[PDB]
Order: structure tokens, then C-alpha cells, then sequence
């Protein structure tokens, strides 16, 4: 529980700021393809959006391996919620 | 060599010798779906079946790349319809889509 939302949260932050900039990027990125006006910075513009692809696709598998194990552990308190439900039934 | 030529030489050398492929650009080149088709061919043979593919079928040979991609864990960034009508695919959409496909192969 502790180590992953933890994680998550960080994550989660890192991956909103991420989206911000690339939404600008995209923006500006698409006005200098469609216009033709500058292929120097539009060049350097999609170097910069694919590092921010890099960025996105490092964190979405970060992610998703802290899903597997926040999945395993939420199993885990189903399996000794289990074990309260007949401690329960005993109690007479 | 930039981050867009380095791209396309990529695409070249994966779908070298695929019979109807012929790229490029990254907006008329893709229209008709087999050159995603040869590049999904080349990695996983075992999804898709690019002898019986038929260069007039622009929605289905767009569908099985798409498909194919997206059940190895590649987003879907174009859907078939948007090759209808004859569009020009959108270059920064295409461009990025591939970018995906080669990155998801290179262990990203």
C-alpha cells in the first residue's frame, strides 16, 4: 500500500507535467509544419516532442508495473479479508 | 542524420522488399495500409497475413496493422477512417505512430 500510491502520486504529478508541455510543443510544433516558416525550429521542436514521448512512455511502464503490484497486494487483502469473515463466524 | 530521417531510413530498412510498398513521405505512403502492414508483418508474422492483402482494401488493411498493434500494447493513434475520402494522413500523426512502433520493438 505505503510504497505505491507513494510512487503513484510521484508519478502521476511527473506524467501532468509532462502532458502540460507537450500540449504547447504540439501546438507550436503543428503552426510551423502547416505554415513552412521555420524548418530549423520545427526540426528542433520535434526532437523535443519525441523527448517528451521518451518521458511519457518511461513513465506510463513505471506505471504499469506499480499497477501489477498494487493489483497483487489488493488480492492479497481480499485473501485475508477472507480469513476475518471465518474468524467472525466463530465468534459464538 | 535528424530525428525525422533517422525515422524514415527505419521504416525503409523494416519493410524492405515488401511487395506495393513504396516509402516516401509520411503522409501519402502510408494512405493505403500496407506499409503498416509490412512493418507489423516483419516483427510478428504470426498476427497477420500480408500475401493475401489487397491494396484497394484502405479500411481493412488499416484495421489489421491497427489491431495487431494495439494487441501488443502500441496505442492506437489513427483509426481507419481517417484514410477515408482519400485524406492525406496527418504527418505529425503518422510520424508519431511509427515512432511508437519502433520504440515499442527497441524495448521502449
Amino acid at each position: 500500500s505505503q510504497y505505491v500510491v507513494g510512487e503513484l502520486a510521484a508519478l502521476e504529478n511527473e506524467q501532468k507535467q509532462i502532458d502540460t508541455r507537450a500540449a504547447l510543443v504540439e501546438k507550436r510544433l503543428r503552426y510551423l509544419m502547416d505554415t513552412g516558416r521555420n524548418t530549423e525550429e520545427e526540426e528542433a521542436m520535434m526532437q523535443e516532442w519525441f523527448m517528451l514521448v521518451n518521458k511519457k512512455n518511461a513513465l506510463i511502464r513505471r506505471m504499469n508495473q506499480l499497477s501489477l503490484l498494487e493489483k497483487e497486494h489488493d488480492l492479497e487483502r481480499r485473501y485475508e479479508l477472507l480469513n476475518r469473515e471465518l474468524r467472525a463466524m466463530l465468534a459464538i | 542524420p535528424n530525428a525525422s530521417q533517422s525515422l524514415l531510413v527505419w521504416c525503409k530498412e523494416v519493410t524492405k522488399n515488401y511487395r506495393g510498398v513504396k516509402i516516401t513521405n509520411f503522409t501519402t505512403s502510408w494512405r493505403n495500409g500496407l506499409s503498416f502492414c509490412a512493418i507489423l508483418h516483419h516483427f510478428r508474422p504470426d498476427l497477420i497475413d500480408y500475401k493475401s492483402l489487397n491494396p484497394q482494401d484502405i479500411k481493412e488493411n488499416n484495421k489489421k496493422a491497427y489491431d495487431g498493434f494495439a494487441s501488443i500494447g502500441i496505442s492506437r493513434l489513427l483509426e481507419p477512417s481517417d484514410m477515408v475520402l482519400l485524406a492525406i494522413p496527418d504527418k505529425l500523426t503518422v510520424m508519431t505512430y511509427l515512432y511508437q512502433i519502433r520504440a515499442h520493438f527497441s524495448g521502449q
